């Protein structure tokens, strides 16, 4: 039951310590197709899977309002990325796992938030990040978050290169606590998958 | 209520649980098309000046609330106070343009002058935070009201119509030193 | 002949908060089109009800924790928005806005001890009439408390009930008074199992029929 | 008793574009008959659509020609209604006085040389994100592109689409940024046979969905 | 679309023919009685003055869009700043009779005088341009408005209402040197 298994193309990710998805802001994608792309935008599945990367070492020493964060989209060696390069405007979503393994036996409690339009938040500001679509992990109840976001933003399409509307948030709102049979530190990791990839403009090679 | 907190489903618990009665509740005041719907001061003036509705005060009832917001539309209505007569363009034209005749331009009549403007970016909505660059921190230049000329421009109220607010952000009252309570004059009769 | 009219000294000035609207000159103007546009809020306090946001204790943090497994009143605030732990909240940040409020105010606990670690917490709601509050959970037995047990579910959530005199209290605060400091609340810890260096997260939001009432622009610009 | 009217403060001035009407002073008059005067037109775009007039080359020359049979770049220009080449007009002169636009622009291409000239052509629409416009057909192809063949039709007409991140574009320009430059049009030679001196007149209308928004009055006065 | 480029019949391709999908389109903007509907100057101005729409100017919006017609037709509007009392004669009227009260005379009262005047001429429509004469370039002398007089006239505002227009002409932008773009500053917020 607090077992899920996620699927994203030719690419699965399974957990038996799920909380539960996440939607944010939504539960579905305004049009793809709207006057700015004059009907030349097309979709591109074999960008929908995903890819990973490691966000950070949530360690004892950590305090409250910690925060680490990662743009998206971020730099991509695969299709995705290629797209980046090949396509003038691009829009996608995000289908975002965070995992953060230590044991039962750990203690603390990390935020993990999608935040719209990144600006960098002062320390009363952290206390409502809440107010953005999010999830906790904390040890004695699970490993991992799983939020769900659409594409936002005031342009229909957008050039990432200028751009980056989703930004991921990890904060620590209580510190690790460890003992002698817990882990020592925990490695937190993203798993991410763009969502409903719509590319325009295609642009010309570069030799 | 018990609940796993840690999927983060809003819980609203009520005072029935411990016997208690839950009472009516009405929330005109909070609304947010009437909350935004009220003239607010701009600080910064020059005879030539583009309408930014981010040039509110951000501890002001509508620029905190404004703030307090991602993505927003409205239209508008000004009230200038100005020497000469007043010109505005629509968002995209060029500087150049106040000088004419043929924009929109108000003969002086005392003590004010009153408009109604309609919304005029090129995007759907517009940002209050932007993360990123609009060029091939600020906010990109097309986010903006179009921009207004006199000889002199003493005042200006900018009050957001149709007001639509999008994605909420932190909003923050002022901070305690006490550790008690933020204590502060009350209006109370004198004598 | 033509109608005659009565201009009435004392009316027509600029009200700020004026019912009415100007007087249009640039017409025609169509929008690009943004329906559908996700995360719309139509009422602050729909916010404030869906998302709580954190209290602020010692040296700042959202939390308390005791390393003594006696009892002990680990916390104790001012029933105002205008109370120190309340002021980086976004109902107070919502409530400075308004003259008066009334209404259930919601205030959820998270525990984020280790599986190994056990306790058993109280919150009460000590009303206005007393000189101080209950320095233990005996004393303070006698109002309206609950008490639970930290298992499967790390959440619980407790209704501050609105108990005054008159029907609104004031947002704001000023000194000892009748219409702006409605009580405390203390939390207790009953007892604990292991649980020296694990923490309670407490947060705030909006109840059912939790209501602001009167606009003010009351911030120094 | 009277009317009790408010005159309102902020209200009655004058402004240049309001949407009412004078008073009259000189009633009963009947104009001489115009019914079915020939050539009106009620929407400027009615006629831009229809009436494409010239682009603007090297020297003010209405084409392009090249005196080499092999592939080159004959012309670059970019996607503004403030370019150089696009400056005598008639959509650029109509589109100076409105502050935005989206929609389809058309060019047209008539060869002009003689029945024992052939070439083929080649169009393409580069959108912005490339630091400098494709040199050659081989890496223009990668774009939206056509390309053609001289015969018995002497004209090809192509839309340069409307590609861009918000709903409309400015008319002006600024400094490169991305309200104002939607990139470039290329117009390469793939090859001729016996095409030496001769050309490929150029010139641009309004497409089906092409569409200017705010009335503006820049012009130096 | 491949044509037969020298008959000269219109010819409009669409996105559609590579793939892409045409967009809805609103017009009102470029709509000649909408566009020519709204207050302009008039520059040289005596106490004397015949009302003539090619005294606006040449590149103003409704100058330009004017002069991009052969032919015009509509009635009028005029807003008068001026000292003593403003007097009008129709089309063909003795210059003597603007001294005269039995003629539409407006009493001055701040600031200024605003009036609907009909269309006077005793042609079926007016021209921009005229190639020939009226007597036994400039333009007939019968291709006005009527006459305007008042001991000083400070400012002549014009503004055409039912227009139509006939016979387009030449319509230009500014020239460009750069042989790229034409730059030039877009309005944008201060800071």
């Amino acid at each position: 039951d607090r077992l899920l298994t996620t699927r994203n193309g030719h690419t699965t990710s399974t957990t038996q310590s799920s909380v539960g998805v996440t939607y944010g802001y939504s539960t579905q994608e305004d049009h793809v197709s709207g006057p700015n792309t004059s009907g030349l935008e097309t979709r591109v599945v074999q960008a929908e899977r995903f890819f990973k990367k490691h966000l950070f070492d949530w360690t004892p020493d950590k305090a409250f309002g910690h925060l680490e964060k990662l743009e998206l989209p971020t730099d991509h060696k695969g299709v995705y990325g290629h797209l980046v390069d090949s396509f003038a405007y691009m829009r996608n979503g995000w289908d975002v796992e965070v995992s953060a393994v230590g044991n039962q036996f750990n203690g603390g409690c990390l935020l993990v938030a999608m935040v719209p339009e990144w600006k960098e938040f002062t320390p009363r500001e952290k206390y409502q990040l809440t107010l953005f679509p999010h999830q906790f992990i904390s040890p004695r109840t699970n490993m991992t978050a799983h939020i769900v976001v659409p594409y936002l933003g005031v342009n229909r399409y957008d050039q990432y290169k200028k751009h980056k509307p989703w930004t991921l948030v990890v904060m620590v709102v209580s510190p690790l606590t460890t003992n002698t049979v817990s882990a020592g530190q925990i490695k937190v990791y993203a798993n991410i998958a763009p969502t409903h990839v719509h590319v325009a403009g295609e642009l010309p090679s570069k030799e | 209520t018990t609940t796993t907190g840690e999927s983060a489903d809003p819980v609203t618990t009520t005072v029935e649980n411990y016997g208690g009665e839950t009472q009516v509740q009405r929330r005109q005041h909070t609304d947010v098309t009437f909350i935004m719907d009220r003239f607010v001061k701009i600080q910064n003036l020059n005879p030539t000046h583009v309408i930014d509705l981010m040039q509110t005060h951000q501890h002001g009832l509508v620029g905190a609330l404004l703030r307090a917001a991602t993505y927003y539309f409205s239209d508008l209505e000004i009230v200038v106070r100005h020497d000469g007569n007043l010109t505005w363009v629509p968002n995209g034209a060029p500087e150049a343009a106040l000088s004419n005749t043929g924009n929109p331009t108000a003969y002086l009549k005392a003590p004010f002058t009153r408009l109604a403007l309609p919304y005029t970016a090129p995007h759907r909505v517009l940002a209050t935070v932007y993360n990123g660059t609009s060029k091939y921190a600020q906010l990109p230049a097309s986010f903006n009201f179009g921009a207004i000329q006199a000889t002199t421009i003493h005042e200006l109220l900018v009050r957001m119509k149709r007001a639509e607010l999008y994605c909420p952000r932190p909003l923050l009252a002022v901070e305690v030193s006490s550790q008690d309570r933020h204590k502060q004059k009350i209006i109370a009769p004198a004598k | 002949g033509i109608v005659p009219v009565a201009c009435s000294d004392g009316y027509g000035g600029l009200v700020t908060t004026d019912p009415k609207t100007a007087d249009p000159v640039y017409g025609m103007v169509y929008n690009p089109p943004r329906t559908n546009y996700p995360g719309r809020f139509t009422n602050l306090l729909d916010v404030a009800e869906a998302c709580p946001t954190f209290l602020c204790f010692d040296e700042g943090k959202p939390y308390v924790v005791t390393r003594t497994d006696e009892q002990r009143l680990l916390a104790k605030f001012d029933v105002s928005l205008a109370a120190k732990h309340m002021s980086n909240t976004y109902l107070s940040g919502i409530a400075q806005y308004y003259a008066q409020y009334s209404g259930t105010i919601n205030l959820h606990f998270m525990f984020t001890g280790s599986t190994d670690s056990k306790a058993r917490y109280m919150v009460a709601y000590v009303p206005p009439g007393v000189e101080t509050p209950p320095d233990t959970p005996e004393k303070a037995a006698h109002c309206i408390h609950a008490e639970w047990d930290t298992g499967l579910n790390s959440k619980f959530t407790f209704s501050i009930p609105y108990v005054s005199a008159a029907d609104y209290a004031y947002t704001a605060s000023d000194v000892a008074e009748t219409t702006n400091v409605q009580g405390w609340v203390c939390i207790y810890q009953i007892t604990h199992g292991k649980a020296e260096q694990d923490t309670l997260v407490v947060s705030v939001s909006a109840g059912k029929d939790f209501e602001l009432r009167l606009p003010i622009d009351p911030r120094s610009q």
